[PDB]
């Protein structure tokens, strides 16, 4: 509940889709 | 999804599959904002254009699905909805506005490693984070292309598939439709310009747009997979009922019944 967008498998385990990456070059630039 | 790729396992953890009891079919996206509230499109239950009117004891939601067939055995957890909630203003005759609904559970979910749920954006969020050029991520089991032949021609993922979109500026947006698009809508999706491709299809209705915030590392639903005039169209866009702008409608719903 206040866990929520914190995914079990990767954010709590400290990883990373193999996509997440273009979601955060998406703000700064390319 | 067109132009997607195989979601990883966990990958979404707040996706949910909205699932026709009789026929056995897939009906819908939607998604997991708490133990017991589910969010997804008004359309998905309720458009009588297309002889659609689905109640609480016609379906159920399959929630920590991986893939599209495959009955996923102590992995995903099968519910039945309680009520249905569906926008009051909701405007299936013209443009689809306020496509919206909410689904109560009859009993809580238990969360595991594959059911998790998303965050809904404040204030704040919504005006960091819904910009145009900013990418958001789609997910959902539905169609590949347009058309496949019925022989082999690929057409339906085994698993979820995911793809991220640009959102796109408004009145462009408004330019590349002559639905009448309104507040409680946004686009996303690349321009003819941009060398890229993809979009939802048949089937990813319901389901969610969402963003990491880059302040919190949250994942956010800023969108509910809406409408598209076909799939992946050169020069076409698919729209998202914008969550934030009807999320009062959300907080008064949960307030009441939840
Ligand atoms: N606002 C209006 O009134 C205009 S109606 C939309 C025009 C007719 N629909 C379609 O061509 C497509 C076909 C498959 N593409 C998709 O699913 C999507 C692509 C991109 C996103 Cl994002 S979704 N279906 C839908 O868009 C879903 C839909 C829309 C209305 C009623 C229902 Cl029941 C379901
Ligand atoms: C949908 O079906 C229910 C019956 O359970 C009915 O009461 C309702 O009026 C119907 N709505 C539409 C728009 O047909
Ligand atoms: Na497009």
């Amino acid at each position: 509940e206040a866990d929520c967008g914190l995914r079990p498998l990767f954010e709590k385990k400290s990883l990373e889709d193999k996509t997440e990456r273009e979601l955060l070059e998406s703000y700064i630039d390319g | 999804i067109v132009e997607g790729s195989d979601a990883e396992i966990g990958m979404s953890p707040w996706q949910v599959m909205l699932f026709r009891k009789s026929p056995q079919e897939l009906l819908c996206g939607a998604s997991l904002i708490s133990d017991r509230w589910v969010l997804t499109a008004a359309h998905c239950l309720l458009y009588p254009p297309w002889d659609k009117n689905f109640t609480e004891n016609d379906l159920l939601v399959r929630i920590g699905k991986h893939s599209r067939t495959r009955y996923e055995r102590n992995i995903e957890k099968i519910s039945m909805l309680e009520k249905i909630y569906i926008h009051p203003r909701y405007n299936w005759r013209e443009n689809l506005d306020r496509d919206i609904a909410l689904m109560k559970l009859k009993k809580p979910v238990a969360f595991s490693d594959y059911i998790h749920p998303v965050c809904l954006p404040d204030r704040e969020t919504a005006a960091s984070l819904l910009q145009a050029g900013y990418k958001g991520r789609v997910t959902g089991w539905g169609n590949l292309k347009e058309t496949w032949t019925a022989n082999v021609g690929k057409g339906q993922p085994s698993v979820l598939q995911v793809v991220n979109l640009p959102i796109v500026e408004r009145p462009v947006c408004k330019d590349s439709t002559r639905i009448r698009i309104t507040d409680n809508m946004f686009c996303a999706g690349y321009k003819p310009d941009e060398g890229k491709r993809g979009d939802a299809c048949e089937g990813d209705s319901g389901g969610p747009f969402v963003m990491k915030s880059p302040f919190n590392n949250r994942w956010y639903q800023m969108g509910i997979v809406s409408w598209g005039e076909g799939c992946d169209r050169d020069g076409k866009y698919g729209f998202y009922t914008h969550v934030f702008r009807l999320k009062k409608w959300i907080q008064k719903v949960i307030d009441q019944f939840g």
